[PDB]
């Protein structure tokens, strides 16, 4: 009947849920280019830049 | 490497340089080294009649 009695194991599994989804999430990050996807800034630009 | 290029193009010589006679005619590696040299041979190589 009583939940939440089970708080280390279900934490634990958030945590590495939570850290795999921030580290997937960081994909779209800019870190300062001018777009986050490969592709776009291939096409769109030339070689040497 | 010496040879005559049209006035303009002069910056097409280049790494990864993109135009005419960048493509065409004369393609430098990416990790060139060394040097280039660009002057003018206007009372030389050009003709009143072309």
């Amino acid at each position: 009947s009583t939940a939440s009695a089970l708080g280390k194991l279900q934490d634990v599994v958030n945590q590495n849920a939570q850290a795999l989804n921030t580290l997937v999430k960081q994909l779209s990050s800019n870190f300062g280019a001018i777009s986050s996807v490969l592709n776009d800034i291939l096409s769109r630009l030339d070689k040497v830049e | 490497d010496s040879f005559v290029i049209r006035g303009d193009e002069v910056r097409q010589i280049a790494p990864g340089q993109t135009g005419n006679i960048a493509d065409y005619n004369y393609k430098l590696p990416d990790d060139f080294t060394g040097c280039v040299i660009a002057w003018n041979s206007n009372n030389l190589d050009s003709k009143v009649g072309g």
